[PDB]
């Protein structure tokens, strides 16, 4: 539930 | 530096087992002293070293956002009063943050991105540059906030222009910059939409090109791919 | 020290919310600070104190494992020779984990322990001693090995005779003593069957315990006494 | 599979 980022 | 009397190849070395002990910190060092070194990253390197600060610095903005609820929550109606400490440890903590993104932003303009000719590598290190920025964009809340924002900006878009001339879609490197830009807008930028757009946008492009791509390929694409499809979930 | 400037209450204050931040190195940094204020800690402090340093070092021990794991593996016949890069880097881990033990065991010696009177501050002071000295001895390999070890114990016992003179046997201090002297026992000492024997007296003598105790109490107990129950159900 | 310890 928290966005995602890579 | 610190790490001036090391062996580059022992620096990356040393990174790797660092990251196998998962002592982020230790391997950053490690690999800022391999960046100082001044010879271009590999790409293996270039991970490291991205693992290395993005382990540092996600760290630091996890305490970060668990400070700052905590000194929000301070500073609604009815809270006691509890003295400077929430905000002063809030504050240390984002300036140990801020410092570690500046290490990174200041390898990276020393001289990563000058070298990095390749896409590839500057892409690589744009997005970078984007995410330090983005970081320090998370924490910004004085006059330069949209300096940073644009410095953000302005690092992803250099990379996002690369990417789509000189980089395949379904890249991982392409979708990884994609996916954070799109985060950026959505949560830095204030602009969901594009944040939408972008996320979808680089989905549906990757989707159309996984047919070039051999097994091992289509797996580390699909896996960004993922986070674009988590993201574009949450936000819609 | 670091902490000289920052009120005691600050800094406690500042303990909790690294805790909340699990930014463990901060509030081992701030109970240090605490300590070194010169007043007794309450129950609570000494608890943010252990907990500080039980994180901190636990993060050390562990990476310390991996990394001399890695070694001990480089030293197989058949490996390739690496450069010293792995014991270096296991050094450098091990030196940072043992400056961390040494700071705790410096805290306990000034002057926690000295000024520990009751029984609880007293045996969870010798018991940290004991646990900080058992995690020198786990990276001792040299001629100090043995005192290492005999201190770790020497502080366990201690912790133990006073703890069964003056704690119920279901008193979580207590029976996290026994549970960490009976581990010292068991991979410390080479005294498995010893660690066993502890380990099983120590749950026996708090389950009889038990119903003295409130819920809120009694949850406390089984918690340890389950962790017993698991290293004797590994042990045997 | 690791020994507790507290
Ligand atoms: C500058 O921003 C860097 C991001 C952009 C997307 C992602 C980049 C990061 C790393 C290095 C990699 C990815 C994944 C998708 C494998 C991780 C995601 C976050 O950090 C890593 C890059 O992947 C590489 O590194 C991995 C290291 O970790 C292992 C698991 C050993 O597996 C390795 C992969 O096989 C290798 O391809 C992935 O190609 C690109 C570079
Ligand atoms: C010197 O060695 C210290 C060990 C010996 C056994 C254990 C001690 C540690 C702490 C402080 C406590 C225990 C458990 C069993 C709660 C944890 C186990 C490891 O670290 C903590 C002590 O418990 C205290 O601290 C906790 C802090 O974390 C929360 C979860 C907030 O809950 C708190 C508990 O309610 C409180 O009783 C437990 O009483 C004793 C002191
Ligand atoms: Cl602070
Ligand atoms: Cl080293
Ligand atoms: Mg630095
Ligand atoms: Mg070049
Ligand atoms: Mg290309
Ligand atoms: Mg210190
Ligand atoms: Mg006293
Ligand atoms: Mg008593």
């Amino acid at each position: 539930k928290r966005r995602k980022s890579v | 530096g610190a790490m001036g009397s090391m062996e580059r190849a022992s620096l990356i070395q040393k990174a790797k087992l660092a990251e196998q002990a998962e002592r982020y910190e230790d391997m950053a060092a490690f690999m800022k002293g391999a960046v100082e070194k001044g010879e271009e990253l590999s790409v293996e390197e270039r991970n490291l070293l991205s693992v290395a600060y993005k382990n540092v610095v996600g760290g630091q903005r996890a305490a970060w956002r668990v400070l700052s609820s905590i000194e929000q929550k301070s500073n609604e109606e009815g809270s006691e009063e509890k003295g400077p400490e929430v905000r002063e440890y809030r504050e240390k903590v984002e300036t140990e943050l801020q410092g570690v993104c500046d290490t990174v932003l200041g390898l990276l303009d020393s001289h990563l991105i000058k070298e990095a000719g390749d896409a590839e590598s500057r892409v690589f290190y744009l997005k970078m540059k984007g995410d330090y920025y983005r970081y320090l964009a998370e924490v910004a809340t004085g006059d330069d906030k949209k300096r940073i924002i644009d410095s953000a900006r302005s690092a992803y878009q250099e990379a996002m222009d690369i990417s789509k001339k000189e980089m395949p879609p379904t890249h991982p490197i392409r979708l990884g910059l994609a996916l954070n830009f799109s985060v950026f807008h959505y949560e830095i930028a204030n602009s969901p939409e594009e944040a939408i757009s972008l996320a979808k946008t680089t989905f549906d492009e990757a989707m159309a090109d996984l047919h070039t791509l051999s097994e091992d390929s289509y797996k580390d694409s699909t896996l960004i791919m993922q986070l674009l499809r988590d993201n574009l979930t949450l936000w819609t």
